[PDB]
């Protein structure tokens, strides 16, 4: 009827889709064995007798994440030939998970994703997870774009990975990886959003409640920003809202295609008792500075681009009355280029509670998904800490010697520098 | 033919708050207006007296 | 007798149209089984004007459904009403359109066409006689606009003489839903402006305000919304199903209300419009609804008819009325305003009675007239789409699908032209 | 019937409206115990047995200035709930009283304020009385006026605050509380009025003989303004004026609400004797600059208009043939948009005078509150001394820990920018 199917690479991947589909089967009423105890065929397949099966794929060069869904309760819902797990891991190389090690296991996951979609009829979609940082998520993420580019053609492609922080960091070559797979997603990518895990931790931390939080909760912040993604497909609604649509709204040209993220209301299950959380008071909350996923700067960065995508009791009156009021704020400035600059999306289905969780039970909710120019600020600091260890070449010889030619850093240096001058030229009035 | 009339059904009967039991608060509360705009001619009337 | 055939297209025609037979089923009385348990012998002179008779006595209405997505289909699928609805007539794709207008009429629009356009004619050469086509759309882009404006052009083509009126949701010009409106809209009315003879623009602004005011709903569904939008269809046709003291068609709503063939945009209105509680003490009367027509706050276009000035007016009105009243009444209106009418047209206001009203409302009433406020809604898309042309954005998608932007220049010359056209004859 | 709150935030609201309240006492005969030895309901509510009680809220983040009523001599008079102090000032920081210990008290005092509005029957609006460069003037303020704006709505929010002096400080973080200050006032308040202590203490030398005043006498000055302000309100008169009446007249223009305020006559006890005192001696000693409550002279700018009120024995064509004569006068810069400009109120109750006051028992005297562009100049010095902080950075780490983003630094700034571009678009003709 129309289906979606997901990829996940790295640990970060894996783990974040560990929590994506947890958060399915409770929304869906499937029990972790896989027999119920609709909108299914989105995300799942039905296998006779009474068992589902989802369309997804997990892919890491390395087995401990591949294993742990293995040895853990939701092992009975996935197939064996789903987990697909390497021998080592690219050690947070590029050259090392694109050229000597990813090669070896490429061919192997294009023939699953390839056959799993055979039996994927009404297929408009594709969902692909990243850690920029990590050396197999940039490495084989690039490899696998190229070779999905060219097979599919034209295909919607999305992706949902994590920026690097501005300064909360964990690896010491993550420039490296960043802006040699930023170099690769720019002509690959149709549309991916990003997040980096520092504001993830400050919004777990002002807005919810939690004082000390883990990647578990993060990883289920993430999800329920998916759910509301693809809620239009598996619900009806007043306004709903196809991928296609998607990427015709929220990009202007072909290389600025990055949007930021922003949910609300995300206030803790404890705090959210005393508010009855409006729709003007939840459109108003996710225009906040602090309310975004990406640290950066809204001052800096006008708006082209506007997603309302609304999750329960909602009126569509209410939505034009709040939108109205935020377009007459001075401070959120759209650019010349865009009068309308929205898309809205109404749904029926209020939004999912996991026990054990973090989130509050809100009976509505509001995802917001814009593309403004303050992400050309993160794209400075990734350009300045890149030059700074490139000028004395603190880590030639290691992407040297896996089979990269040395010609290619200052080749991915000019493509960022080219989508610097893009975001300029473009922020720029006329 | 069910699915979407039921949640027709639904999404009218939350909006049954924001109907019908607005307007029982609405002229409730004016009916109870009356009673405080005549105590206000009452105590108009007795500041004049 | 006099037959429609009914073609709804997207998201926004089938919810209207789900809302449209569902009056149109209560205006009958049809079972939503298929059933007849109406009360008067009345309903059943015209029903074959919109229904078809199944052998059992159940019956079909003449409506297909056109979308490019299940979606919307398997929202109507079930429906309310959709039992009518026969099972064959719903055309469906596999593919959401994107609202790519050039995706939507080259790319998937014309792999579709020539399934829709033989399942038209199977309905159409299924009645005693044909007289005209009627369509819902809204301007978005994807396939109410582009499909939309393919198959109005492919029915010209093959029904020249009968009437193709079309109903058109216009993007609100304050807030409205994708970015893409001023390039779908544009080239919208570049088709509509040639192929279509009868085109009705409805603003949803409009329809919150009159919701506020009037009917004094604190949150406007789209329910009500859809029904207010359906009650004005049905005044429409009303004249043909039901008999009247006199009478008038689409071909004299037409005739009448277009003096050149460009300049057939028409704004329309309903009355008596009252709110829940307040309608026990209304005395309606024919000056109640004549106030109440000519209201500015009645109108769902949301362009002040009284900046500019109006060409043709018509009146409708469902119930047991003296004519007389009608008569003095339009007289009245035209001579206390005659700083809003041409005066190369004298007798601008048009009249029409039906004998039987709708259910629940003792007298009713619908007006439809032509002005030239339209100017202000082409003059604002077309400052949007002079912005998003200079920029050359979001035109990336649209080259994809093969439209070259010499067409776009067309479609604004053409729109140039007909702001051009209304600014002169309002001298 | 009809009544007005009034409610006083920070140090220098508090003992403005301990004088307010003295004269209020003193005026209509009611004794500090609340007995007596008409217009009450207007500022006191009737409570049964032979008391009455005030319509006021004071709110300090800190007990000493609170406590003194406590203690005082008026103690009974005041409703223990009215008297809410904090635990410890906001430390002259815009951002400790807004964000971190403003938000510990302010749903404490919403509820008190809304409290009094049910008892209210006819309320019209609310007086509001700031320090500018206070932390809780503005800070708490700001916190304050946001959510009465979204509580209440349509109802009249003036204000009287205290602004900085052209050359007299006392505190040198003065300039920045003062522009984040005026960014919130200036959407939110319906109106605010100005004052400042230099000019007062000019006056309180000049008109008034006294050779060294404290904040004592100047309060007492401050509290004749708002009781003729109020008159109209309360007593009997041939033309009153009130929060549908004096909004409108005086400050139309959407972002050029702020007035300048004066009165006459003001002159010592000993030498109100020796002068007749006439409508004609008033009319004219008020439009003079010397009598400006504002350090500011008009002649820099343009008058847009007036508001005047009398009080007492005022005769009513005394006025017009005082009036009359103001056009004459070439150095009245009246602009040819401005044609009528003169609102008028008369009212039959003299002024009260204070045991050991300042003023004189003058039978009849007149209330001045004008826009003009002339407060651009104030504008201006206020301007000029925050870039000389800001371009160094002088004090911006003390906002900035206190829960403050920077990025408001240069927002705040930008709206002055565009109220001064206000104000010099006003004084352009056509
Ligand atoms: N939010 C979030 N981020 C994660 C999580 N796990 C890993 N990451 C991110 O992943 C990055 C580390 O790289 P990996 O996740 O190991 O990526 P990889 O594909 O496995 O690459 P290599 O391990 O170097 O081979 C860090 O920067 C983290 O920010 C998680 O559970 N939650
Ligand atoms: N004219 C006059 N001004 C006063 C008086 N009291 C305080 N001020 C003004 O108040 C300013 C200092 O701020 P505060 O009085 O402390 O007001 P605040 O909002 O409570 O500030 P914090 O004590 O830090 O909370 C001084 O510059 C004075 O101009 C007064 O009695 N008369
Ligand atoms: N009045 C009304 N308008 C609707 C309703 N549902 C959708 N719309 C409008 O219809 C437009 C979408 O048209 P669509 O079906 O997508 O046309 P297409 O993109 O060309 O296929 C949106 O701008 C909505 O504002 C409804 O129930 N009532
Ligand atoms: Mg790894
Ligand atoms: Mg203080």
């Amino acid at each position: 009827m129309r289906e979606v199917i997901s990829i996940h690479v790295g640990q970060a991947g894996v783990q974040i889709g560990n929590g994506c589909w947890e958060l399915y089967c409770l929304e869906h009423g499937i029990q972790p064995d896989g027999q119920l105890p609709d909108a299914f065929n989105t995300f799942f397949s039905e296998t006779g007798a009474g068992k589902h099966v989802p369309r997804a794929v997990f892919v890491d060069l390395e087995p401990t994440v591949v294993d742990e869904v293995r040895t853990g309760t939701y092992r009975q819902l996935f197939h064996p030939e789903q987990l697909i797990s390497g021998k080592e891991d690219a050690a947070n190389n590029y050259a090392r998970g694109h050229y000597t090690v990813g090669k070896e296991i490429i061919d192997l996951t294009l023939d699953r994703i390839r056959k799993l979609a055979d039996q994927c009829t009404g297929l408009q979609g594709f969902l692909i997870f990243h850690s920029f940082g990590g050396g197999t998520g940039a490495g084989f993420g690039s490899l696998l774009l190229e070779r999905l580019s060219v097979d599919y053609g034209k295909k919607s492609k999305l992706e949902f990975t994590v920026y690097p922080s501005p300064q909360v960091s964990t690896a010491i070559v993550e420039p490296y990886n960043s802006i040699l797979a930023t170099h690769s997603m720019i002509d690959h990518s149709d549309c991916a959003f990003m997040v980096d895990n520092e504001a993830l931790y400050d919004l777990c931390r002002r807005a919810l409640d939690i004082e000390r939080p883990t990647y578990t909760n993060l990883n289920r912040l993430i999800g329920q920003v998916v759910s509301s993604l693809t809620a239009s497909l598996r619900f009806d609604g007043a306004l709903n809202v196809d991928f296609t649509e998607f990427q015709t709204n929220l990009v202007p040209y072909a290389r600025i295609h990055f949007p930021i993220c922003s949910y609300a209301p995300v206030i803790s299950a404890e705090k959210a008792y005393h508010e009855q959380l409006s729709v003007a008071e939840i459109t108003n909350s996710l225009f906040e500075p602090a309310n975004m996923m990406v640290k950066c700067d809204p001052r800096h960065g006008k708006y082209m681009a506007c997603t309302l995508l609304y999750r329960g009791d909602v009126v569509p009156k209410d939505v034009s009355a709040a939108v109205a009021t935020i377009k007459t704020k001075r401070t959120i400035q759209f650019v010349d280029w865009c009068p309308t600059g929205f898309k809205m999306g109404i749904n029926y289905q209020p939004p999912t509670v996991v026990p054990g969780g973090d989130l509050a039970k809100v009976q509505r909710a509001v995802c917001m998904l814009a593309n403004t120019t303050a992400i050309a600020e993160a794209w400075s600091r990734l350009d300045h800490k890149f030059d700074l260890m490139y000028a004395k070449r603190a880590f030639v010889h290691w992407y040297v010697g896996e089979g990269m030619e040395e010609a290619e850093f200052p080749e991915a240096r000019e493509d960022l520098a080219l989508l610097e001058k893009d975001y300029d030229e473009v922020a720029a009035e006329s | 033919m069910t699915q979407r009339v039921t949640r027709q059904m639904f999404e009218r009967r939350y909006e049954q708050r924001a109907r019908d039991e607005a307007m029982y608060s609405i002229y409730q509360s004016k009916i109870k207006a009356e009673q405080k705009d005549r105590v206000q001619q009452e105590t108009d009337e007795r500041s004049a007296l | 007798v006099r037959e429609i055939v009914h073609i709804q297209a997207g998201q926004c025609g089938n919810q209207i149209g789900a809302k449209f037979w569902e009056v149109i089923s209560d205006e009958h009385g049809i079972d939503p089984t298929g059933s007849y348990h109406g009360d008067s012998d009345l309903q059943l002179e015209r029903i074959n004007v919109y229904y078809n008779e199944a052998t059992g006595g159940k019956y079909v209405p003449r409506a297909i459904l056109v979308d490019l997505e299940p979606g919307t289909m398997d929202s109507v699928r079930a429906g309310q009403f959709g039992q009518l609805f026969r099972p064959d007539n719903f055309v469906f794709g596999q593919s959401g359109a994107g609202n790519n207008w050039a995706k939507g009429y080259y790319t998937e629009g014309q792999e579709l066409c020539e399934s829709i356009l033989d399942v038209i004619r199977k309905e159409a050469e299924s009645c005693d006689c044909l007289q005209g086509f009627q369509l819902v759309h809204s301007l978005g882009g994807g396939t109410g606009a582009g499909l939309g404006t393919l198959l109005l052009n492919k029915l010209r083509e093959e029904y020249p003489d009968r009437i193709l009126s079309t109903y058109s949701i216009v993007p609100s010009p304050k807030v409205s839903d994708t970015v893409v409106e001023p390039y779908n809209c544009t080239l919208s009315v570049h088709q509509l402006v040639e192929s279509a003879d009868e085109v009705f623009c409805i603003d949803n602004e409009a329809l919150y305000d009159i919701c506020f005011r009037t009917l004094k709903l604190t949150t406007p569904t789209y329910g009500d919304l859809n029904h207010l939008v359906s009650m004005v269809m049905s005044g429409t046709t009303c004249a043909l199903r039901f008999p009247g003291q006199l009478n008038s068609d689409l071909r004299k709503l037409a005739v009448n209300l277009v003096p050149f063939p460009r300049l057939h945009f028409f704004i329309v209105g309903f009355a008596p419009l009252t709110s829940r509680g307040s309608q026990q003490y209304r005395a309606l009367t024919v000056p109640e609804l004549t106030s109440q027509l000519f209201d500015n706050k009645n109108m769902m276009a949301a362009c002040d008819p009284r900046r500019g000035v109006y060409l043709t007016a018509s009146a409708h009105f469902r119930g047991r009325m003296s004519s007389k009243e009608v008569d003095e009444q339009m007289l009245n209106i035209q001579a206390r305003n005659t700083s809003y009418f041409v005066e190369w047209i004298p007798s601008n206001v048009k009249s029409a009675i039906c004998d039987i009203p709708p259910r629940g409302l003792k007298m009713a009433a619908t007006f439809i007239g032509n002005t030239t406020a339209f100017r202000e809604l082409f003059t604002r898309v077309d400052s949007q789409f002079q912005k998003m042309y200079a920029r050359r954005a979001f035109i990336h998608w649209y080259v994809n699908e093969g439209l070259e932007t010499v067409e776009f220049d067309e479609a604004r010359s053409n729109m140039t032209d007909l702001i051009q056209e209304y600014e002169m004859y309002e001298t």
